[PDB]
């Protein structure tokens, strides 16, 4: 399968500062990266599919960009509520292969 | 004395997806690449090599008009020297291009409401394709070890996909009809000019 | 859309178990159902695939052998025999649903559970 490298593991950021996570993939992936997120305790929510697309429904301030090996999620303004832990999941290849995670701290 | 057959390369009623281009030879005729610039309806005609105010004069052996349909936002991947699904799995142009590339949009006459799945273009190939190539295999994409044995399961795609053609698709995914002329010489007589 | 897990516990190694995902708010047989495990303080790892034929099931290694993912379409339920457990399955487990993509690349998990635990630790 392929391995997911997700950088930084853990980030510090205040409210209103700019976020950006790295996932990078052992082989090409083309589009097929997906962005979740998961507050402690809780079940993930799906962000991100198709390495782009934002899910129906989810603030607008998430973004995605990457092809192949290189993705990157973007949170321009990290408010309050948007501190979790975001995976990175794989689609291409079954197993789909997520990312050991990014911690948003204060 | 015998205009090319430009019209109906650039007013057929279909066009041929991207995977499957369709390439017709143009020769023995006179052809005026006056009416193809100032027609002040392509999005994109971009000149690689033969400037296009001096081509109307150049005279070449053989022109090949590659047709097909793409998405607004791949239309920059049929250009030398580009990498992405489409220069890299369904139409490459060489390095040393010595064409044009036209495309408009299409929107009229090819995003049904329902959806215009006819158009395919290729997610997955072993290697890239070699410049002009054309590969209408629809052989099972083996992503991972297991061999797929000709059947479509895990690790094992179909590696043509269809367009999603909407009318109210952004600019960016919205259909685009584009046109490659290939101007070429060799040591046959010039059979093309204008 | 709710999927409510169930069947977790204390299990011995070397014992078996068999987690439950009751599925509702939509057609259950028309969606490819998954389940992830999270092991404490770690990140996700897939567990199993079931596609919507009910033929199609994927494994992840560690896991193949001795899970047997299977669903019942006629009770709306999605089931995970977990066989010869180890120590290093202790995890919450979830029930994730699968896109209504019908490909087998490009898929995600739009609805999850809200997972059960289970300790295997003697
Ligand atoms: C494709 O069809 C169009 C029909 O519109 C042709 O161009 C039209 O007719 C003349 C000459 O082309 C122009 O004066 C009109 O303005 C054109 N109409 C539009 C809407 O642009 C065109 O020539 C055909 N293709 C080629 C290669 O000639």
């Amino acid at each position: 399968d392929i391995q997911m490298t997700q950088s930084p593991s853990s980030l510090s950021a205040s409210v209103g500062d700019r976020v950006t996570i790295t996932c990078r993939a052992s082989q090409s992936i083309h589009s097929f990266l997906n962005w979740y997120q998961q507050k402690p305790g809780k079940p993930p929510n799906l962000l991100i599919y198709a390495a782009s697309s934002l899910q129906s429904g989810l603030p607008s301030r998430f973004s995605g960009s990457g092809s192949g090996t290189d993705f990157t999620l973007t949170i321009s303004s990290l408010q309050p509520e948007d501190f979790a832990t975001y995976y990175c999941q794989q689609s291409y290849i079954t197993p789909p292969t997520f990312g050991h995670g990014t911690k948003v701290e204060i | 004395t015998n205009l090319c057959p430009f019209g109906e390369v650039f007013n057929a009623t279909r066009f041929a997806s991207v995977y499957a281009w369709n390439r017709k030879r143009i020769s023995n005729c006179v052809a005026d690449y006056s009416v193809l610039y100032n027609s002040a309806s392509f999005s994109t005609f971009k000149c690689y090599g033969v400037s296009p105010t001096k081509l109307n004069d150049l005279c070449f052996t053989n022109v090949y008009a590659d047709s097909f349909v793409i998405r607004g936002d791949e239309v920059r991947q049929i250009a030398p020297g580009q990498t992405g699904k489409i220069a890299d799995y369904n139409y490459k142009l060489p390095d040393d291009f010595t064409g044009c590339v036209i495309a408009w949009n299409s929107n009229n006459l090819d995003s049904k409401v329902g959806g215009n799945y006819n158009y395919l273009y290729r997610l997955f190939r072993k290697s890239n394709l070699k410049p002009f190539e054309r590969d209408i295999s629809t052989e099972i994409y083996q992503a991972g070890s297991t061999p797929c044995n000709g059947v479509e399961g895990f690790n094992c795609y179909f590696p043509l996909q269809s367009y999603g053609f909407q009318p109210t698709n952004g600019v960016g995914y919205q259909p685009y009809r584009v046109v490659v002329l290939s101007f070429e010489l060799l040591h046959a007589p010039a059979t093309v000019c204008g | 859309v709710q999927l409510v897990e169930s069947g977790g516990g204390v299990v011995q190694p070397g014992r078996s178990l068999r987690l439950s995902c009751a599925a509702s708010g939509f057609t259950f047989s028309s969606y490819g159902m998954n389940w992830v495990r999270q092991a404490p303080g770690k990140g996700l790892e897939w567990v199993a695939i079931i596609w919507y034929d009910g033929n199609n099931k994927y494994y992840v290694d560690s896991v193949k052998g001795r899970f047997t993912i299977s669903r019942d379409n006629s009770k709306n339920t999605l089931y995970l025999q977990m066989n010869s457990l180890r120590a290093e399955d202790t995890a919450v487990y979830y029930c994730a649903r699968k896109d209504y993509s019908k490909t087998y690349y490009g898929y995600y998990f739009d609805y999850w559970g809200q997972g059960t635990l289970v300790t295997v630790s003697s």
